[PDB]
């Protein structure tokens, strides 16, 4: 194989996005899956070791041993208040190996602990990989992104984890910042441009308030949710149904695993859909004790059961206004990132808050990131 | 009144019926082991790791059939296309005894 460019790599608590910057555009790369993302997911096996789709796909069948969410733990301590909060939600075990915290999982029989950047490793080399694939060259350069509040260790840790994978790490740069990049809010006229980022998606909610001062992006305030995202939604829809079939039958289906798997899953569907169109429609024949489930949802009634959670994103920007010390109208531009913005609820939320201003959200959102991060890896080339 | 827009819901259903087929095959091969074991001439001690050693393959093939009924779960079948909804239930209704005999299975091993 001949030796390939350089690339752009969102690694994402949830999802991990590369892309590539070839005949004057930013091209994302999709997997072997045809997925344009890749889940930030490492599963052990018996016989093998899963990344990606592979990994998440088996789950269910395998939750001990399925690890994802390392961004969470990577240059944490153990004793860290983040770190011990969350761990109570993982299926998987988080150790203290000399106050740093590895995963312990069962890999080929064995009893195996794995610090948060080798499994980090793992799934960039995924990307390599999934670049490798579709080029049909040698990818060894790369630009990683990390959320703009990420410390020193935070850094050193991912740079660690681009290391293990055998990439050459030309920079590390914030995820604000790549997002801006996408967009060249560097490139435009005027001399200082204030730029906020509402980035909501990959269970995570991120305000980030930059200035642009002559083509240096300095990060004046950082503000959110670290446990806010798509999944909140869908929870706020499943309620609704559940209560639904409970007028409708009599009947709870909270205890069947199978039947709310089942519910949860249109519901994510519904979602998108009601991001298009003003309505969408659920079919699920022997949901629960052999009863069929046809029934519909509409935009509004999906704005109704999140309408709290869709308008406190507003008070992180509040917040982040308030921390950056400039008002409103001082914001040159606004970016959307993550697969969340696509609400448009919160866009016209969001558009509202700010006097009925332009929205930039032409580039993917899931994409957003790691077209600022291929941009970047084709300058440094 | 037969529409050329419901041959397309029919063929849909058709693949998965093929799908269901080859999952069904797998818990076959289970459900054959599971029983030799069960009825078999192993011994008492050996029996019990003989039985967990199934545990992969039965939480696979549940795995599986989840996924198809998820596909299934897409469909958007009108009123008029009679056909395509019978066929939906009915399938629907044959993967759900398929996974009430994996629960059997998981039933039977990993015990104590
Ligand atoms: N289309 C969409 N609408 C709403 N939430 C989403 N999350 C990802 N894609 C989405």
């Amino acid at each position: 194989m001949s030796k390939g460019p350089a690339v752009g790599i969102d690694l994402g608590t949830t999802y991990s996005c590369v892309g590539v910057f070839q005949h004057g555009k930013v091209e994302i790369i999709a997997n072997d899956q045809g997925n344009r993302t890749t889940p930030s997911y490492v599963a052990f096996t018996d016989t093998e070791r899963l990344i990606g789709d592979a990994a998440k796909n088996q789950v269910a069948m395998n939750p001990t041993n399925t690890v994802f969410d390392a961004k969470r733990l990577i240059g944490r301590r153990f004793d860290d208040a983040v770190v011990q909060s969350d761990m109570k939600h993982w299926p998987f075990m988080v150790v203290n190996d000399a106050g740093r915290p590895k995963v312990q999982v069962e890999y080929k029989g064995e009893t195996k602990s794995f610090y948060p950047e080798e499994v980090s490793s793992m799934v960039l080399t995924k990307m390599k990989e999934i670049a490798e694939a579709y080029l049909g060259k040698t990818v060894t350069n790369a630009v990683v992104t990390v959320p703009a509040y990420f410390n020193d260790s935070q850094r050193q840790a991912t740079k660690d984890a681009g290391t293990i994978a055998g990439l050459n790490v030309l920079r590390i740069i914030n995820e604000p910042t790549a997002a801006a990049i996408a967009y060249g809010l560097d490139k435009k006229v005027g001399a200082e441009r204030n730029v906020l980022i509402f980035d909501l998606g990959g269970g995570t909610f991120d305000v980030s308030i930059l200035t642009i001062e002559d083509g240096i992006f300095e990060v004046k305030s950082t503000a959110g949710d670290t446990h806010l995202g798509g999944e909140d939604f869908d929870n706020r829809m499943v309620n609704h149904f559940i209560a639904e079939f409970k007028r409708k039958h009599k009947k709870d289906i909270s205890e069947n695993k199978r039947a709310v798997r089942r519910l949860r899953t249109a519901c994510e569907r519904a979602k998108r859909t009601l991001s298009s169109s003003t309505q969408a429609s659920i079919e699920i024949d022997s949901l629960y004790e052999g009863i069929d489930f046809y029934t519909s949802i509409t935009r509004a009634r999906f704005e109704e059961l999140n309408a709290d959670l869709f308008r406190g994103t507003l008070d992180p920007v509040e917040k982040a206004l308030r921390d950056a010390k400039l008002d409103k109208s001082q914001i040159h531009d606004i970016v959307l990132v993550g697969g969340s913005t696509r609400i448009p609820k919160i866009q016209k939320l969001l558009q509202d808050f700010f006097n009925g201003k332009e929205l930039n959200k032409s580039i993917n959102p899931d994409e957003a990131v790691a077209y600022g991060a291929a941009v970047q890896a084709a300058i440094l080339s | 009144s037969n529409s050329p827009q419901e041959e397309v819901e029919l063929k849909k259903l058709k693949h998965l019926e093929k799908s269901v087929e080859k999952i069904a095959d797998q818990l076959e091969e289970l459900n054959k082991e599971l029983t030799g074991i069960q009825q078999g001439f192993l011994p008492k001690d050996l029996q019990a790791e003989a039985l967990c050693k199934l545990d992969r393959r039965v939480k696979a093939t549940i795995e599986q059939f989840m996924k198809i009924l998820e596909e299934i779960d897409t469909l958007i079948l009108p009123e008029n296309f009679k056909d395509s909804r019978l066929k939906r239930k009915g399938l629907v209704k044959k993967v759900q005894a398929f996974l009430a005999e994996c629960d059997t299975v998981e039933q039977n091993i990993c015990q104590e």
